[PDB]
């Protein structure tokens, strides 16, 4: 029965370590996560959580009828 | 936030040209044909500078 159903047990363990390390780095990665989102949007230094402003290249750099502008 | 400077009133003391504006006019081409290089000197200075009291010369 052994022998033609099933394997030995370094299988198992094996697999079971490696299923182990996949989900400790997801846990790790998803925290991870959480904290740069949480750092980001409160400091706004990073990619995420960029708000628009208005474009500087829409200003008219010309005489404007009066120096002071 | 800070104190604006202002020029004296004896800085600011110049003999006025006190013709009305209809003598002004009469002159005018003339005027500019003349006395155009102070005129660009002051318009250049005025709108280089963004700034009254640094073009009073
Ligand atoms: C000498 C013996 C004397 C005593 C007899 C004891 C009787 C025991 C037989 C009863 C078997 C119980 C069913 C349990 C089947 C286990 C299924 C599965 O776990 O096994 C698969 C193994 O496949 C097997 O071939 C399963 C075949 C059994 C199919 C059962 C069907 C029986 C129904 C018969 C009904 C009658 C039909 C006629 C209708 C009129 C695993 O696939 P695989 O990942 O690859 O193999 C891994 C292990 N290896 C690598 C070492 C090989």
């Amino acid at each position: 029965i052994a022998r033609t159903f099933y394997d030995g047990p370094e299988k198992n363990y094996e697999k079971t370590m490696a299923i182990l390390q996949i989900e400790a780095e997801k846990a790790e990665l998803r925290l991870k996560e959480l904290e740069v989102r949480r750092l980001m949007r409160a400091r706004g230094d990073g990619p995420w959580y960029q708000y628009p402003t208005i474009d500087k290249a829409l200003i008219d750099h010309s005489p404007k009828t009066t120096p002071d502008n | 936030p800070g104190i604006v400077e202002l020029p004296t009133l004896e800085d600011l003391k110049v003999q006025e040209v006190k013709v009305s504006s209809s003598v002004l006019k009469a002159a005018a081409h003339h005027y500019g044909a003349q006395c155009d290089k102070p005129n660009k000197e002051f318009m250049l200075c005025r709108w280089e500078e963004k700034d009254p009291r640094r073009c009073l010369e």
